RNA sequence: ACCUCGAUGUUGGAUCAGGACAUCCCGAUGGUGCAGCCGCUAUUAAAGGUUCGUUUGUUCAACGAUUAAAGUCCUACGUGAUCUGAGUUCAGACCGGAGUAAUCCAGGUCGGUUUCUAUCUACUUUCAAAUUCCUCCCUGUACGAAAGGACAAGAGAAAUAAGGCCUACUUCACAAAGCGCCUUCCCCCGUAAAUGAUAUCAUCUCAACUUAGUAUUAUACCCACACCCACCCAAGAACAGGGUU
RNA sequence: UCUCUUACUUUUAACCAGUGAAAUUGACCUGCCCGUGAAGAGGCGGGCAUAACACAGCAAGACGAGAAGACCCUAUGGAGCU
RNA sequence: ACUGAACUCCUCACACCCAAUUGGACCAAUCUAUCACCCUAUAGAAGAACUAAUGUUAGUAUAAGUAACAUGAAAACAUUCU
RNA sequence: GUAAAUUUAACUGUUAGUCCAAAGAGGAACAGCUCUUUGGACACUAGGAAAAAACCUUGUAGAGAGAGUAAAAAAUUUAACA
RNA sequence: GCUACCUAAGAACAGCUAAAAGAGCACACCCGUCUAUGUAGCAAAAUAGUGGGAAGAUUUAUAGGUAGAGGCGACAAACCUA
């Protein structure tokens, strides 16, 4: 019975779960794009968004600095987070950490995924685009939209 | 056992006794050995009885091949196409005469389970039973619990 | 399957298709021994009175 | 072979908010069209006879709350809210079993994009947005209501007894100690791998176990009915019922609420709105809260005994 | 506990060949709009993802050349350039990684 | 000594109980050397229940505190591929005795390995119609000579059991739970009485018949044939189920 | 330990991907009640039940599986000891 | 009055339903003597016939695709982190 | 009426038996209990008493889609009195 | 070459209290009281916790000797290559 029970059990305990997510997050802050199994990037995405919120709280805040000092295990990513990542999202509120499924790992056949921070000077992912407006169904719905626009 | 072998219905081949009876045997192909003790009874059969057998029922064509064989045989062919091959290996003269006489008598249908030994082709004369035989009719054909 | 071919009804009502299929109401086994009020007074005149009661008796 | 599809697969980038706005506006107008049933063409309203049974509702269990009475005792209530209730279809007395006529009643509104085609045809013929759950109420045919009418929470009155029935909370494949309340074996006095087992399941002569045997298995996803729950208070603005005690099922599920069937509450329906409360012809709008005469109201002189 | 009798091939064929154990046909599959290499819906195409990961690998190798050793990780945005392709004025302070190729016609 | 020694595991105890009534209690009646409260005996009734502790390994047995009651018996003296080995079925040893001795005791005592991954049958929510005690009134009445002391009707509180729940308390915390809270509705047949023949009285009737007398021909749930890549879920082993406006 | 159990973690467990055993097996298309029977029946008699098939549990039965009973008796079978 | 056997009758042919044991008529494979020459004959001979000994060896099934068994994370596959 | 009996030669095998009717002994005028005697049945086919060794009918062997037969189905319902 | 005993020449025993010590707590080491897992297991005797000894009748590295009607034995009829 796990009704209303968030937070998957990942490693060999609670602390090993925090360390697994910490290593995945440090790899994300350094390389800005990661592929890992799907459950792990789901948990780490939920952590990455609030890490960007702590980075956007400011540099002189001691609590945000403590959190960035814990969660970033390489200590050069703390100036990067407070001076590149947080100024990049100065306008946005919460839409970052785009996550998409990639097919399967070769050996053990796991569900893998890719998350990336937006901005991202890397080449873009082959995102699936919503269907174009000139198709048959959308031109019919555009005719319907224009007709009920002129009727009003 | 009868579930493990095929079965046929009792039948004539081409309605034999209705018009004229016809001998249902076509051929007898004999293969006997000149030297060889296994064909001694058949050797004596070809000596003494096959001439009278050929004169007896002339519908049958008889061939004697006289071939080196360790087991002599007789092949009996019937009118409907069937081929029955029997071995006369180390038999008497009386046993071979009995065998060729029994092959001469029977017809070419299969010797399997023969399944209801009568073949009436119009079994009923007064009219076959249906549930409205032996039942009386009622006025204007009214059913039970009818009104008009 | 033979019980699927059995159609049983508790009253005088039988549905219309089943009444349209019917042949041959079979006779009944028992004779229904015909209670006394249905005795068609000529039959009571047929049967003899078996004994003379005393005239001073009450019933 | 044909592949699967959904509603917004082939829609453009600009057509998805338009279709959401269009269908949301349409079923909002459809819910607002059925607002005055008494002015459309209502079926004939009858007075209450003593052998009568009226329709119920479908509510959504919000949560629980304490509730005090004038003697000082504390009772707990479950707040059932009647979100969007509508009579759907009526089946007469000779058409179901020859015993009692039935009425269908629909639950809260859900999306058209996630129902079967025949269900959408049924609601399109009826004229309502599709409902999540549909319950069948046995009524007598002098209490029949027109299909497409709204049922409200002032259908019930404070001081009455209802019977609520919903799917209980499912607890999965549960072992025999949590399911049937069995005892286990003791813990440490020598026991080898037998701390929560069922033990013996039959006798030795029988050579089988009976069909009624209690074993582990899936526990708790089954319809149960809570009988004889008093309704303390009715809120008319948000359409909330306050039944007494607990109600089977998790919060925000849909429960089926109808008046009690216990013999003690056989014919207490003479003072209840009978066909159903119609908020049009009442000629007097109800207060925001209808209280039983025992409950301490929130505006109260803070009771002092004597 | 031990088996009391050998399960025959009839009972075994009835068990191991029913539709609960057979492989289910899937129909999520269509051609990718670019490169036509048969992706699955809700899944990124492996050919296009292989393209992007090869180019990302070469960009990361050039970054690792420009950063010297480890623990360097600059405090400026980066941006990549191909042959030709003078730096824009808006990419002034940004780090410039130029490898050697034409700019591919999906990375704009 | 009839199956079983190419192995039917043995006593008690734990869990789970099924059944029979020759009934311990709750129900209803006949009689009494039944004035009342307790009682004795007989008929009917198995839907429900039948406690916690000290000693002995004990089933038996003694004792303490209770209760409406702490019932008998069968189920391989129920159930060890669910559990314990406390004694009881070895190898070590001590005491008393028998025996020259080895060794022994239906004599006592300390210690003494409990192996199995479920192939087949059966089964794995039957959706629901609960019982019992106690307090007040009656009443300090009926009853007796006094002590003593009831039925019936009514009201209220509880305990157990079944099904659910998280608003308070508690283990705990975007959940699960109890130590916590809510709900819980029909009988049961042995007799006691009118009219009246066989038998002009009388007689309750394996005479025709009339009452206490039958709860049920009970009502509540549950009952929409196909959008389904994918996401989420108070739904869930997989599958299945609900939402995606 | 218990009255009286409850919550969380790991291993275990279920699904997916790879490799991949062992005891056991007369044949089985392998149901229930009563009775019978080499005396305790899934295969016999009388009744009842009955579309096929996966997956996870439980251990009432198959007088369940391993060890030609280790207890009792026999053998003009052995051996140790006095 | 009918039904009711391997008893009896009816058409045909008849050696053709007991444990241990005994008597008898045949008979496949193999070698040898002489025949035979698409596989047989008359005699002599014997390592001369396997639905069964928890029989021996080898092959493959059932249990079973079951029990069980693995690789700390990202990445430039330089390196970094727990 | 019948057709077998006695003797000679040469051998193996059975000689750890059950139930029924009757005359008995032991036990409880108990046991599917133990031991003798007389007879039958079984360890040999078939039909019947429900399935059934021992109870009844019946034996000498096959084909038949003919017939006559043997044994072969348990019946009872009851207390008035001058 | 395991084990019972003996011979030759060796090695080890942190720290504290040291009453002087086949003394006390306690490491390394030797042994295996109790519990739990495991029972075709990691293991034909293990693992985890809990334990006794740990300056001595201690433990142990090497080589040699005592062998079956026997060797050896702080007598368990104990050990002598599972
Ligand atoms: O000497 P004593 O041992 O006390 C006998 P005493 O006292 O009897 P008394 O007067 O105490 O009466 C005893 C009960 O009788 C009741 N009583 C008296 N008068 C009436 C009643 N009860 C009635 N119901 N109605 C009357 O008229 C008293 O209440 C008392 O309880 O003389
Ligand atoms: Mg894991
Ligand atoms: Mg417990
Ligand atoms: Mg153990
Ligand atoms: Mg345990
Ligand atoms: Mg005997
Ligand atoms: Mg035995
Ligand atoms: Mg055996
Ligand atoms: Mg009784
Ligand atoms: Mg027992
Ligand atoms: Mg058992
Ligand atoms: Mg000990
Ligand atoms: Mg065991
Ligand atoms: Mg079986
Ligand atoms: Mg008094
Ligand atoms: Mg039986
Ligand atoms: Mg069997
Ligand atoms: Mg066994
Ligand atoms: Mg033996
Ligand atoms: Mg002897
Ligand atoms: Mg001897
Ligand atoms: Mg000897
Ligand atoms: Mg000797
Ligand atoms: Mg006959
Ligand atoms: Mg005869
Ligand atoms: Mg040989
Ligand atoms: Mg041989
Ligand atoms: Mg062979
Ligand atoms: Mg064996
Ligand atoms: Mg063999
Ligand atoms: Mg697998
Ligand atoms: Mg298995
Ligand atoms: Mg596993
Ligand atoms: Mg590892
Ligand atoms: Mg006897
Ligand atoms: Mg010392
Ligand atoms: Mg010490
Ligand atoms: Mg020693
Ligand atoms: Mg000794
Ligand atoms: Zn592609």
């Amino acid at each position: 019975i796990s009704h209303g029970r968030v937070f998957r059990r990942m490693g060999l305990g609670p602390e090993s779960r925090i360390h697994l997510l910490r290593n995945l997050l440090t790899g994300l802050v350094r390389h800005e794009r990661i592929e890992a199994p799907w459950a792990r990037v789901d948990e780490m995405r939920g952590y990455a968004e609030k890490l960007i919120d702590y980075g956007k709280l400011g540099d002189t805040n001691e609590r945000a600095m403590r959190m960035a000092d814990f969660w970033l295990t390489e200590k050069d990513l703390i100036p990067k987070l407070f001076q590149v990542l947080a100024p990049r999202y100065k306008d946005q509120t919460g839409g970052y950490t785009r996550m998409l499924q990639i097919p399967n790992r070769s050996l053990d056949r796991a569900k893998m995924a890719v998350i990336e921070y937006k901005g991202n000077c890397l080449p873009p992912l082959p995102l699936p685009r919503r269907d174009s407006h000139l198709t048959l169904l959308n031109q019919l719905l555009q005719g319907l939209r224009q007709d009920l626009r002129q009727s009003q | 056992t009868a579930r493990g072998t095929p079965s046929r219905f009792l039948a004539s081949v081409l309605h034999n006794g209705l018009g004229r009876y016809v001998q249902q045997l076509q051929r007898l192909s004999f293969s006997v050995s000149r030297d060889g003790a296994s064909s001694r009874g058949a050797r004596e059969f070809v000596e003494r009885e096959v001439i009278d057998f050929a004169r007896r029922n002339p519908g049958v064509v008889i061939y004697v091949n006289s071939r080196p064989c360790c087991v002599p045989r007789v092949v009996a062919e019937y009118l409907n196409g069937a081929v029955r091959e029997e071995s006369i290996h180390c038999k008497s003269v009386e046993e071979i005469s009995t065998l060729v006489q029994k092959l001469a008598d029977q017809s070419g249908l299969d010797v399997i389970r023969i399944r209801k030994p009568f073949h009436t082709d119009n079994p009923s004369i007064q009219g076959q039973w249906h549930p409205f035989t032996n039942k009386p009719t009622t006025f204007r054909g009214l059913r039970p619990r009818e009104v008009q | 399957t033979m019980m699927e071919r059995l159609h049983l009804f508790p009253d005088e009502y039988i549905p219309e298709d089943i009444l349209k299929n019917l042949v041959e109401e079979l006779p009944q086994p028992r004779k229904i021994p015909k209670r006394l009020d249905e005795y068609t007074q000529e039959e009571i005149d047929a049967f003899p009175r078996l004994w003379t009661p005393p005239e001073d008796y009450r019933l | 072979g044909k592949s699967g599809t959904w509603w917004d697969e082939h829609l453009s980038e600009e057509n998805v908010p338009f279709i959401k706005q269009l269908v949301s506006d349409e079923d909002k107008a459809q819910l607002a069209s059925k607002l005055c049933p008494l002015k459309d063409e209502p079926w004939p309203i009858h007075p209450w006879e003593p052998g009568s049974f009226r329709v119920g509702l479908i509510a959504l269990k919000l949560g629980m709350m304490p509730l005090w009475t004038k003697d000082g005792q504390k009772h707990v209530v479950t707040l059932l809210q009647v979100q969007d209730c509508h009579v759907l279809k009526y089946t007469s007395k000779e058409n179901c079993n020859g015993k009692m006529a039935t009425l269908s009643v629909g639950g809260k509104t859900v999306s058209r994009f996630r129902k079967a085609t025949s269900i959408l045809e049924f609601y399109r013929e009826l004229g309502l947005p599709p409902k999540q759950t549909v319950k069948i109420f046995n009524i007598t045919d002098n209490a029949a209501i027109k299909p497409g009418t709204p049922l409200y929470a002032a259908h019930f009155r404070p001081g009455q007894y209802v019977d609520v029935t919903a799917k209980t909370i499912g607890k999965g494949f549960q072992g025999v100690m949590k399911r049937w309340g069995f005892k286990g074996q003791p813990a440490t006095h020598g026991q080898t791998k037998t701390h929560r087992r069922p033990g013996a399941v039959a006798t030795g002569d029988i050579g089988r176990v009976w069909p009624g045997t209690k074993m582990p298995g899936k526990m708790g996803n089954i319809y149960r009915t809570e009988y004889g729950l008093k309704v303390w208070r009715i809120n008319t603005k948000h359409n909330i019922i306050y039944v007494n005690g607990s109600v089977p099922g998790h919060k925000n599920c849909l429960v089926k609420v109808k008046d009690s069937k216990l013999p003690a509450y056989k014919d207490l329906g003479k003072n209840l709105p009978f066909p159903t409360y119609f908020p049009d012809g009442d000629e007097e709008e109800l207060p925001e809260d209808l209280y039983d005469e025992n409950v301490c109201q929130p505006g109260a002189p803070s009771i002092t005994f004597a | 506990a031990a088996p009391k009798n050998r399960r025959t091939i009839e009972v075994n064929r009835c068990r191991r060949r029913n539709p609960q154990k057979l492989i289910k046909v899937k129909n999520n599959i269509d051609v990718c709009p670019e490169c036509g290499h048969l992706k699955q819906k809700h899944v990124l195409c492996a050919y296009c993802y292989e393209k992007v990961c090869k180019e990302t690998a070469e960009i990361r190798r050039q970054i690792g050349k420009q950063e010297g050793g480890p623990f360097k990780a600059p405090t400026i945005e980066t941006v990549v350039l191909y042959t030709g392709e003078t730096p824009s004025e808006q990419d002034q302070g940004k780090r410039i990684i130029e490898r050697d190729r034409k700019r591919p016609s999906w990375f704009t």
